[PDB]
RNA sequence: CUUGAGUCUCGUAGAGGGGGGUAGAAUUCCAGGUGUAGCGGUGAAAUGCGUAGAGAUCUGGAGGAAUACCGGUGGCGAAGGCGGCCCCCUGGACGAAGACUGACGCUCAGGUGCGAAAGCGUGGGGAGCAAACAGGAUUAGAUACCCUGGUAGUCCACGCCGUAAACGAUGUCGACUUGGAGGUUGUGCCCUUGAGGCGUGGCUUCCGGAGCUAACGCGUUAAGUCGACCGCCUGGGGAGUAC
């Protein structure tokens, strides 16, 4: 009756769009596809590579629950955008928690400055940093034991572009993209960027606040023409890329990957 | 496409940068289009036909993609 | 086009209520004033055919209005065409 | 009557004269009960391209609510005056009084 | 002749023939060479190889001016655009600027009619 | 991803040269709306502003000319 | 009487029209500098221009025409058509609410006007392009295609011409009938918590359902279902010709 109408609004009330409500129960595993059901129109064709943790083997059997992501519906049949992105929100919450007490305390091990700043990795993911943040002072972890264990103390974050730089050592110590597009510019600032779609001439890695990069086809590897990008890297993966070139005018930042 | 060789920059790299700049400008294409005169009708026809081709490529092939080849 | 103040004026004179603005006679007048205004323009700009097309449309519409008035109420039409000085 | 937006440019060697001309202009505008909402001496400025062989020139911006007749007069003055190399009288909807992005 | 350290190379690259002209920085030409003059005719002079050797010849010509630095301006569409500048480089000058100097009208004059072939 | 909509400007200013310089080419060209993602309504007026600047020698018509 | 039709109020976007200014690039020519033997052109050539200094290159000047990028199955216009900025005069369209008029409407034989390009007349102008023409090629021939030149014209003013595959090959006006994906331009609400969310109007591109269709296809912008008025067709040629 209005039973059903009340239920419809109830079920509205007890779900949300993003990957927030850990609801999808893993109802079939086979390699290389995991599948869930989060109260959506269809079941998600999940990769296995969203769900192996830090050493390469699976961690969740049948019945286990992780939320995925939404706001994109039915490319022709199916439902979702993947769940690790959901994990990105949890990582963002942990990073924000710092604000409360002005200190987020984890493990942070930064061996080398990709784009000027040491790369700091939190449990599964690894993020890239600006130079100063790796070290509180000129200490320079190159003389520290390789991949050492301290923490991360935040020096700098870009706040729209997920670039976060953190201070590994020294426990005692405690429109918009295109006007000032000179930050990752100079010649060779490398970046950690997720690829989006490979257009058979390109890969379209683009992460840094609403920009677009192309590592198109020529570099990508150390073979030129017989390469077919889909074979050689991935879909949806954070990689080594750097700028190599910027247009601020015709908005074509032409990244590379042969580096 | 004005360019200046940076200090301790290789020549070949500089040439490559220049070529890229030219490509961006579309100078060669510009020249090609202005070699002789195109009738307005012809210009219109080309533009329209190109758009039609683009639309075909966007939609019909997508539809085809839905179905598997083998 | 006609300036707002001039519209308001013409409405005041010919409209009975001065809020009406839609009265047939008022309308006729508005058209007539515009036609008068455009006469100088087109004296200057003889090839301005596109604008003249409007002018002609306005005339035709005025004309239809006059005919309507005639059949409805003859006297009022007479008074209107004495006020405006329309030969017919 | 109508809100015009004038920007005229003076030859740099005549920069010291610039105030008087401005005053003169202003006076005319006032004569016809024309208001003058904003007025910005931009000063000497490097040109994006050298007009009439010179590379710098003196910019003056100017905002006026004035009758068209005086505007026409001003235009004629500019065209005949050899000090001002370029001008741009440019209509506007409103009195815009807040001033310009780079004066800021 | 007066020696000059820095100067220009103008590269007029046509479809049919390339022309290299070295000049001083002011505008006064020092020497020049051509694919047609390098002994290339018809099919042969409309080629990158023809252009590079024309460039080489021009470089040889202005040896006595003892030019070291050079900026290049590339005109027109042709094969002798990249090849020419490479040849110039090889000839052993410090290339300072590479500029593209094609005359693009902003829709000025009517071009001649399309060929019917 | 248009800037003007987000800012909510009523009209583009030819005086605001820095804003303009973002939308012009290194060679001086006006940048397409495909690349900038500017809204059509906003693109037209931007072009108008650029050209007014060019007349005023605030912006150059092109990189080469002098 | 107010639903159709129209007026008034405030805005909106626009290559809509007419007039007058102006900007930059590029071509051409002139004058001068530097400089030296080629340039140019094609499939390949040759005619042609060049040592009386061309081509290239730099400086200065003249003049005409058109407005790169923006720029878009974007916009405006009855159609033809309209594209650099500025100003002046000017027509239409749309939306928002209200207020008014009160059927004033639709269509239209004759009639009247507008009407690409070419063309004509008189007077101006003349950079580039280019019917005609000339030369060089090609060829069996080449009164063509290609090359080198090149005059009417293209440009402006005022007249005439009144035609085009002037095409959506689809008359105008009104009503009704499943959908999707867009574009553009308004506008109402919504925490714009963000580029968004939910509507509601105008114009517009593509796909497609019922139905229609000889089929192709059209398909809420009909070529569907109906009404009003007009225009037009009656085998091919002869002929849109003769008188």
């Amino acid at each position: 009756e209005s039973f059903a109408q009340l239920f419809e609004e109830s079920l509205k009330e007890i779900e949300t769009r993003p990957g927030s409500i850990v609801r999808g129960v893993v109802v079939a595993i086979d390699k290389d596809v995991v599948l869930v059901d989060a109260g959506l129109k269809s079941e998600s064709a999940i990769p296995a590579e969203q769900f192996k943790n830090a050493q390469g083997e699976l961690e969740i059997q049948v019945g286990d629950e992780v939320d995925v992501a939404l706001d994109a519906v039915e490319d022709g049949f199916g439902e979702t955008l993947l769940s690790r992105e959901k994990a990105k929100r949890h990582e963002a919450w942990i990073t924000l928690e710092k604000a409360y007490e002005d200190a987020e305390t984890v493990t942070g091990v930064i061996n080398g400055k990709v784009k000027g700043g040491f790369t700091v990795e939190l449990n599964g993911i690894r993020a890239f940093l600006p130079g100063s943040l790796v070290d509180v002072r000129p200490v320079r972890d190159t003389l520290h034991l390789e991949g050492k264990e301290l923490e991360f103390k935040v020096i700098k974050l870009d706040q729209k572009r997920n670039n976060v730089v953190v201070s590994r050592r020294a426990v005692i110590e405690s429109e918009d993209p295109w006007v000032a597009i000179a930050k990752r510019y100079p010649e060779g600032t490398k970046l950690t960027g997720r690829v989006t779609n490979l257009t058979d001439y390109g890969c379209f890695v683009e992460i840094e606040e609403g920009v677009e990069g192309l590592v198109h086809v020529s570099e990508m590897d150390w073979t030129n023409k017989n390469i077919h990008p889909s074979k050689v890297v991935n879909v949806g993966d954070v990689v080594e890329v750097m700028v190599l070139d910027i247009d601020e005018e015709r908005r074509r930042i032409s990244l590379g990957l042969k580096q | 496409p004005v360019i200046k060789v940076r200090e301790n920059e290789p020549f070949d790299v500089a040439l490559r940068r220049f070529k890229r700049s030219c490509e961006k400008a579309g100078v060669l294409a510009e020249v090609r289009r202005r070699e002789f005169y195109e009738k307005p009708t012809t210009e219109r026809k080309r533009a329209k036909a190109s758009a039609v081709k683009r639309h075909a490529k966007k939609l019909a092939r997508e539809n085809a993609r839905r179905t598997r080849l083998y | 086009s006609l300036s707002t103040e001039a519209t308001a004026k013409i409405v005041s004179e010919f409209g009975r209520d001065a809020n009406d603005t839609g009265s047939t006679e008022v309308q006729v007048a508005l058209l007539t004033a515009q036609i008068n205004h455009l006469q100088g323009h087109f004296a200057e700009h003889k090839k301005d055919h596109h604008s003249r097309r409007g002018l002609l449309r306005m005339v035709s519409q005025r004309r239809k209005l006059l005919d309507y008035l005639k059949r409805k109420d003859v006297a009022r039409y007479t008074q209107l065409i004495e006020r405006l000085g329309l030969r017919r | 009557m109508r809100h015009y937006e004038i920007v005229f440019m003076v030859h740099p060697d005549q920069s010291e004269q610039v105030p008087g001309m401005i005053e003169r202009y202003t006076a005319a505008i006032t004569g016809a009960e024309g208001k003058i909402h904003r007025l910005e001496d931009w000063g000497r400025r490097q040109l994006a391209y050298p007009i009439n062989k010179l590379h710098k020139a003196h910019y003056v911006l100017m905002n006026v609510e004035a009758p068209q007749e005086v505007i026409d007069e001003l235009e004629t003055t500019f065209r005949f005056n050899d000090a001002v190399i370029r001008s741009m009288v440019m209509r506007t909807k409103h009195a815009v009084t807040e001033a310009s992005p780079m004066v800021k | 002749r007066k020696q000059v350290s820095d100067g220009v190379a103008h590269i007029h690259a046509s479809f049919n023939n390339t022309i290299v002209t070295i000049t001083d920085r002011q505008g006064n030409a020092l020497g020049w060479a051509t694919a047609g003059g390098s002994g290339f005719r018809g099919s042969r002079k409309s080629t990158p190889f023809a252009a590079q050797v024309a460039a080489e010849r021009c470089a040889d010509a202005v040896k006595e001016y003892g030019i070291k630095n050079l900026e290049v301006m590339v005109k027109g569409p042709g094969p002798g655009r990249e090849s020419t500048i490479r040849a110039l480089n090889a000839a052993g000058f410090r290339i300072t600027n590479i500029t593209d100097v094609t005359p693009i009208p902003h829709n000025g004059c009517r071009p001649p009619k399309k060929r019917r072939v | 991803f248009c800037r003007f909509t987000a800012e909510g400007v009523q009209e583009i200013d030819y005086k605001d040269i820095a804003t303009l310089k973002n939308y012009i080419t290194e060679s001086g060209k006006i940048v397409p709306s495909r690349i900038t993602g500017t809204r059509a309504k906003y693109q037209r007026q931007l072009a108008r502003a650029i050209k007014r600047a060019r007349y005023l020698s605030l912006l150059p018509y092109t990189d080469r000319h002098q």
